[PDB]
């Protein structure tokens, strides 16, 4: 959206003649130049993407409730690793403590 | 239970008994015999027909997409969104990939960029060349460009598609809808084609 | 257990209409029932 | 250690062959005519048979092994 420089409101968006304009209910108009070029959007799958679980992917090696695997962290050489399996297509992550995050993320 | 088979306690008998249309069956079926005898001998045959007969709407293919403001000209150059503007790289080689498929003079100042979702395509054996047919002979109010099928991971494959005047052109004369109104309406065609 | 061990090396590919996650419970309830042979100790404990 | 290592080989021919079973690698599903396939080298008696005749499924595997490889590694990410 585009906010008014004047009252700081919610500025009107418009189309005019291969253009698009802001206008505002204090009478500021304004042109967007190249960030206000996206009239809608759409993100399908939001239920499985990778910035859905980045806060509980981060936490899991200190979660105790998480499934634990008996493989060796190529990183600090610890001999168990936090397995967690998410998505609708099952991916399973490996996970450490020392940071280390298998799919190389 | 679960939606599109649900045969939990009585939802079948209601929709038999209350006599409720098509719409609002849960769990409707429905058995297709093979027209060759010979075919339906074998397995394989009967595998590949059953699987050619099942709904893959172009929106289930898709991971996101954005509806941008944005006129294109192979030679002039056109505002382009900025989280987007590395999109210009590919869009030279599809100009000199297709000799014959030109941007026409009529394309109006509404783009739709798509990002298929490359995982899906793989699932579901869709190759990016059957997408371009399907799209092309639904949509002739279109321009619809494409980025290269790409067998490497990191990098998506773009589907651009170009709104000419011409859509806008079939009911105009009803002017309660803003050119935004009709863009929206039509991504809403293009996904469930 | 073994069918774990195909999906943590992501060897469980479901076939076209199924999802990854849909085909694993198909296989762990299919791996999961007991077999015809379950009677053969049941009737060397019992007298008919 | 035989019985793991057949099993090893005999599971990756079954998991390979009920990929490529109606999903084609030249794309889209198999265009089957004279019981082979157009688009590839797939035949019918092939997909639930690997000890008829072993050297065809050592073919066509060795065919598209490595197109198999990437899509399992693109499928088993994000
Ligand atoms: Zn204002
Ligand atoms: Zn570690
Ligand atoms: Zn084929």
């Amino acid at each position: 959206m585009k906010i008014c420089k004047a009252c700081s409101s919610c500025m009107v968006r418009t189309y005019v003649d291969g253009n698009i304009i802001f206008r505002c209910s204090c009478g500021e108009s304004v042109q967007g130049d190249s960030q206000n070029l996206l009239v809608s959007s759409k993100v399908y799958h939001t239920g499985e993407m990778e910035d859905k679980y980045k806060i509980f992917i981060k936490n899991a090696p200190f979660d105790p409730t998480n499934c634990q695997i008996k493989k060796d962290c190529p990183n600090c050489h610890l001999d168990y690793l936090t397995q967690i399996c998410i998505g609708s297509q099952k991916i399973i992550i490996l996970v450490c403590r020392c940071g280390y995050m298998s799919n190389r993320g | 239970v679960a939606g599109g088979t649900n045969k939990s306690g009585i939802v079948r008998p209601q929709e038999i008994f209350s006599a409720k249309p098509v719409e609002a069956e849960q769990s409707s079926e429905m058995l297709l015999r093979l027209k060759n005898p010979e075919v339906e001998t074998n397995k394989t045959y009967a595998q590949e027909i059953a699987n050619s007969i099942e709904l893959i709407t172009f929106e289930r293919l898709i991971l996101q997409w954005h509806l941008l403001y944005e006129t294109y000209s192979s030679t002039k150059k056109n505002v382009m969104y900025p989280d987007f503007a590395s999109d210009v790289e590919w869009m030279t080689d599809f100009l000199e990939n297709h000799p014959l498929l030109q941007p026409p003079e009529d394309i109006a100042n509404w783009c739709i960029r798509l990002e298929l979702n490359k995982t899906t395509m793989i699932l579901k054996s869709i190759s990016l060349e059957s997408i371009i047919n399907s799209l092309r002979a639904k949509h002739p109010n279109t321009y619809i460009m494409h980025s290269v099928e790409n067998t490497a991971s990191g990098i998506p494959i773009i589907i651009r598609i170009y709104l000419r005047e011409s859509a806008f052109r079939r009911s105009t004369n009803t002017r309660m809808a803003t050119d935004e109104k009709i863009a929206v309406n039509v991504v809403d065609k293009l996904l469930n084609s | 257990e073994e069918i774990n061990n195909r999906l943590l090396h992501g060897d469980i590919m479901p076939p076209i209409g199924l999802t990854t996650h849909d085909f694993y419970e198909k296989l762990q309830l299919n791996a999961l029932k007991f077999p015809d042979r379950i009677l053969k100790p049941i009737m060397n404990s019992i007298n008919p | 250690k035989k019985v793991q290592t057949a099993l090893k080989a005999s599971l990756e021919f079954n998991t390979f062959y009920a990929f490529y079973e109606s999903r084609c690698p030249k794309g889209g599903l198999h265009d089957f005519q004279d019981k082979k396939c157009v688009k590839c080298g797939l035949f019918t008696y092939i997909i639930y048979d690997h000890l008829s005749q072993p050297e065809l499924v050592h073919d066509y595997y060795n065919n598209y092994k490595d197109q198999y490889d990437k899509e399992k590694m693109s499928i088993r990410s994000i």
